[PDB]
């Protein structure tokens, strides 16, 4: 009755997409030619008989992900024209991705989303994933959102994206296109979760002993991340939330929307057999500052609203014990004005295992999402990086050449500066 | 859907050209009949950027070659991979400009672009829509300065919004091989920083160096030379041919590197430049390429980056390895190595991963910098120029065909224009 | 020289067994 | 004599090189297909694509992938008659052998399962209308021949 439709933006926006997806078919056992030998019609649709069609949309300016994905396994899956390519990208250019390249396909990705938004009645919302540091990823994801906010608007929007890291970075305008861009989709978003690389290149060698960890075995935990956030509606259990509620119980305030997802235990099966891995344990081990993955030291700052998603065998009782034991540990501190801040839902669904990875099977996980404070440290070195390079007017020609001026500069400064005084402000 | 169109002009790009595409044909596996031999599907998926096809199964290249006598033309028809190359785009004179740049830039060339414009519409009006442009000559050349120049400044005036890459060579500092260099070297620099977008320096005694040392070789010839710059080009434009981890095409190094509009200047590199002999005892890892790509003996450019502060550096890896190693080297090297970079600028290393590693290897990179150092070769040129200048030597051989001394000074005032800005923005 | 190279994607993405 | 298995490990390591370009195999066959018209019946048979092979399609490395492949059905023959010179279960599987890798024989329902997936990188309507039986040909034949040489050993 009630369905999600998922948008994927950009390179890691169409690798986690992938990656995502074969743990669905995976998951709800529909075989990778599109043929299955009653709970799926939330994701998966239905053609006459006997092949059922994901719904999801795929975009990319440059063709070469988009085409290697069309060539590869799962081609008998996809709606041949639910993937739509171009000929050239953005190239790391805000400007390139939101006034020039963008503008003549727009309009057929927003064709596509009514014609799939047609076929549903129950929609519930958009997942949307993208990337702040790609020209694209940021350019043509703001565009999307603010059609996407005219055109409907009443229905809840989410975003997974990508946080660049403090030290391990990539592109040399990152900060440009990430203030750029959150600039424009304040306005707009309703509730951004963040992920990190190098905080999950840590998790990865700390826990699982992985010498040389990859973008696959990257996008596979956060798959795993996207399934416990949407088992909940995939399935039934005791206490069940809904993608509503989420926005209700996370966003005390209307800029203040930028949580942070978490995931306990993740360990190899050299440590799974020599291990009880209880509630209690489990839910001490998620609130431990090496586990999260934004790199950021929770010390600096306190605890807002925080989101349980108990999953597999869980008993209720010691959940509470659990919650009440964290709560009265003195070393963790919340904000004054929150006598409550805590969201508790179990699902009966234990965790699935794709063979050959690097996760055992277990019984039980938990899946945290915190709103905290501790954001504002890592947006003040984001704009005094902004303003290191603005004051000698680097890289600026390119964007003013795209058709961009100096005032969106200026006035995406000034909106950073009033957001991190809001922060400080709510903090005490 | 990206398609790429290759000039040549000139005694050593025509030779280097022709050793570009030799080493193009063979990583898609295409022999030099022009039938495809290849053993994957990857090869011919993206045969399109440097290829046309025609009848049955037959690839031609999509190249213009141009010169004005017809020595190199025989002898590179007549040499190897030479029966590929399109009958109708071979261009040349009769007269030849004899290290001359006023007669490659006034005399012929008003004769000799109108044919060779035509033929390089033509192939740009052959395909559905293009991506940029390529060119190889020489900065201290007659007719290749000359006549690059002038192309340059046509298909600029002509396609106002595509890239245009060029790989020239520049003047050696210990001895040089025409007299009347530091002349030819100023105009084209003058007519280069501005009618470009990013432009590859190359010298030859880091190129005799590397062929003495490296790989013993007592016989540098310039087929290996030609070998080593056609294996930087290769690395180079390596991404936008085959699928990767994380891709990075032209344009994407071109926003990412250079900073300022006249700041597009690049010296690269190459890694790993092993001996035949001791291959065996050395270890093929991420950490001895990242070790190998940062050192003054590996570049192909005679400066030492210890003399100067680097700006941006962007290093494309090809082959199978981990992005976490890659990402703990770059910071490491970052990190440990801060008297190298400069301060106002943030994060000053780019990174692309690509799945195809060169035919005859397991792992590659190629390493592109843009430092401070080419101030060092500007001003040894604006020196030599300014002493021939004032005794007024060679110079009749330039004003007999057109030019004038206001040329000359307006060059002059162009490169101390552009010394100062590198100097001043360290 | 024999060629042996493939892709990250496809030999990574392989055809699973579907569970009971 | 366990000499044959070098001449099988021969046969399955051109069949992989083949396998790699089983795409160009599919765009050769389409197109040879095109010239010659009779696109109401799917492929059935080897000797029809030998037929379309002689008939005038070019383009030089369509004769190529299709040389090979009829190479590799040419050496499966060979190893089929063999395996009798070199001497229930094995007689019926033999007879199975000869019977699939003769010319002719109809091959439009021939399939192939986990964990031969020739038949996930189709397209749907050529997966099954078109190109079903060829693609999946040479996978159950060498699948019944380490079958029978199990057995033999
Ligand atoms: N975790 C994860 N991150 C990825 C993956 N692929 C790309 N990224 C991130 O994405 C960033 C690049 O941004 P993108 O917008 O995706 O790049 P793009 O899609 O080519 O967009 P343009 O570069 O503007 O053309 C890199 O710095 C990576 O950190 C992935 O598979 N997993
Ligand atoms: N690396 C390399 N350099 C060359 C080659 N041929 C010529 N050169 C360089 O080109 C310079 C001579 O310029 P030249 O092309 O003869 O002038 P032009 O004929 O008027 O264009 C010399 O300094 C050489 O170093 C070659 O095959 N390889
Ligand atoms: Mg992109």
């Amino acid at each position: 009755m009630r369905e999600c439709i998922s948008i994927h933006v950009g390179q890691a926006g169409v690798q986690i997409g992938n990656a995502c997806w074969e743990l669905y078919c995976l998951e709800h056992g529909i075989q990778p030619d599109g043929q299955m030998p009653d709970s799926f019609n939330t994701f998966f649709s239905e053609t006459g008989a006997g092949k059922h069609v994901p719904r999801a949309v795929f975009v990319d300016l440059e063709p070469t992900v988009v085409d290697e994905v069309r060539t590869g396994t799962y081609r008998q899956l996809f709606h041949p024209e639910q993937l739509i390519t171009g000929k050239e990208d953005a190239a790391n250019n805000y400007a390139r991705g939101h006034y020039t390249i963008g503008k003549e396909i727009v309009d057929l990705v927003l064709d596509r989303i009514r014609k799939l938004a047609d076929l549903c009645t129950g929609l519930q919302g958009f997942l949307i994933f993208h990337s702040f540091g790609g020209g694209t990823g940021s350019g043509f994801a703001s565009l999307l959102m603010e059609r996407l906010s005219v055109d409907y608007g009443k229905k809840s929007k989410l975003e997974f994206a990508i946080y660049p890291a403090p030290q391990v970075s990539t592109a040399v305008v990152e900060p440009y296109n990430s203030i750029l861009t959150t600039h424009t989709t304040l306005e707009h978003s309703d509730c951004a979760f963040m992920v990190d690389n190098e905080a999950i290149y840590d998790i990865c060698r700390r826990n699982l002993d992985i010498e040389r960890p990859t973008y696959t075995n990257l996008n596979r935990l956060i798959g795993q991340i996207v399934s416990s956030i949407t088992a909940s509606l995939r399935f039934d259990g005791a206490l069940n939330v809904d993608l509503t509620e989420f926005q209700t119980n996370l966003v005390p305030y209307p800029r203040i929307h930028f949580p942070l997802a978490t995931y306990a235990p993740v360990i190899s099966a050299e440590k799974a057999y020599h291990e009880q891995l209880s509630v209690a344990e489990i839910t001490n081990a998620c609130f431990e500052p090496a586990n999260q993955m934004v790199k950021c030291d929770p010390r600096h700052g306190k605890y807002m609203a925080c989101c349980m998603l108990y999953r597999g065998d869980v008993v209720p009782k010691d959940v509470n014990a659990a919650i009440a034991t964290i709560k009265t540990k003195r070393t963790i501190q919340f904000v004054d004005w929150c006598p409550t801040g805590f969201k508790v839902g179990i699902n009966y669904q234990p965790p699935t295992v794709v063979p050959g990875g690097d996760l055992a099977k277990v019984q039980r996980a938990v899946c945290m999402l915190s709103n905290t404070t501790a954001i504002a440290e890592a947006w003040a070195r984001l704009d005094h990086k902004l303003d290191l390079m603005y004051a000698k007017r680097a890289f600026v020609h390119w964007y003013v050449g795209e058709g961009m001026e100096e005032g969106e500069f200026s006035e995406a400064r000034e909106d950073l500066a009033a957001l991190e005084k809001d922060y400080e402000e709510v903090g005490v | 859907m990206r398609e790429i169109v290759h000039l040549q002009a000139g005694q050593c790009g025509n030779q280097i050209g022709a050793k570009f595409w030799e080493v193009i044909s063979d990583e898609h596996g295409i022999d030099p009949t022009g039938t495809y031999h290849g053993d994957s599907d990857l090869q011919l998926e993206r045969i399109n950027v440097y290829y046309n096809e025609a009848t049955g199964g037959k690839y031609v290249p999509r190249a213009v070659l141009v010169d004005l006598e017809p020595g190199t033309m025989d002898s590179v028809r007549s040499g190897p991979f030479g029966q590929i190359f399109r009958p109708d785009n071979f261009v040349f004179g009769q007269s030849g400009a004899g290290n001359n740049w006023a007669k490659g830039h006034y005399t012929e060339g008003a004769e000799l672009v109108d044919s060779v414009l035509d033929v390089v519409r033509k192939e740009a009006e052959s395909c559905d829509c293009l991506q940029g442009f390529q060119l190889t000559h020489s900065l201290g050349g007659g007719t290749g300065s000359g006549m690059g120049t002038l192309l340059i400044s046509k298909i600029r005036e002509e396609y106002p919004d595509r890239i245009m890459n060029t790989f020239s060579v520049v003047p050696s500092p210990k001895v040089s091989d025409t007299v009347v260099e530091p002349y030819n070297a100023t105009l084209s620099v003058h007519q280069l920083v501005e009618n470009t977008d990013e432009t590859y320096c190359i010298d030859n005694e880091a190129l005799y160096d590397i062929c003495f040392r490296t790989l013993k070789l007592t016989t540098p010839t310039y087929g290996d030379l030609n070998h080593l710059v056609s294996a930087t080009m290769s690395g180079v434009t390596t991404c936008l041919r085959f699928p990767g981890q994380l891709n990075a095409d032209l344009r994407k190094l071109a926003v990412n590197m250079v900073p300022f509009p006249r700041l597009h200047f690049f010296m690269p590199g190459f890694a790993p430049l092993t001996s035949r002999g001791s291959q065996q005892y050395r270890a093929l890892t991420v950490p001895e390429l990242t070790q190998q790509m940062f050192d003054a003996k590996n570049m192909m450019a005679a400066c030492d980056p210890r003399h100067g502060r680097y700006l941006t550096v962007a290093a494309v890896f090809r082959g199978r390895m981990s992005m976490k190693e890659v990402d703990e080297q770059m910071l490491n090297v970052q990190n440990k190595n801060s008297s190298y970079f400069v301060e106002w600028i943030p994060n000053n290393v780019k990174t692309a991963v690509c799945d195809i590693p060169p035919r005859g290897l397991k792992m590659s990179a190629t390493f592109i910098g843009n430092s401070t150092a080419i101030q060092e070769l500007f001003k040894r040129i604006s020196e030599q120029f300014t002493a021939m200048f004032r005794r007024k030597a060679f110079l009749h051989w330039y004003t007999g065909e057109g030019m004038d001394e206001m040329e000359f000074t307006e060059a002059e005032s162009n490169m101390n224009d552009l010394v100062s800005e590198y100097q001043q923005y360290q | 020289v024999p060629l042996e190279d493939l892709t990250n994607y496809k030999m990574s993405y392989v055809a699973h067994p579907l569970e009971k | 004599m366990n000499e044959v298995k070098e001449s099988l490990r021969s046969v399955e390591q051109k069949y992989k090189i083949f396998q790699q370009q089983q795409f160009t195999f599919i765009g050769a066959l389409e197109h040879c297909r095109e010239n010659a018209h009779d696109k109401i019946r799917p492929i059935s048979s080897i000797g029809q694509v030998q037929s379309y092979m002689e008939h005038h399609c070019s383009n030089s490395t369509d004769r190529r992938i299709l040389l090979m492949f009829l190479d590799i059905c040419s050496e499966l023959s060979k190893l089929c008659q063999h395996f009798e010179a070199l001497h229930p279960v094995t007689n019926n599987l033999l007879e199975k052998c000869k019977t699939l890798v003769s010319q002719s024989n109809d091959l439009s329902s021939l399939r192939a399962k986990y964990p031969h997936d020739v038949v996930n990188h189709l397209s749907c309507d050529e997966a099954r209308n078109h190109y079903g039986g060829v693609v999946s040909l040479i996978p159950i034949i060498l699948d019944l021949m380490k079958e029978w040489v199990a057995h033999s050993e």
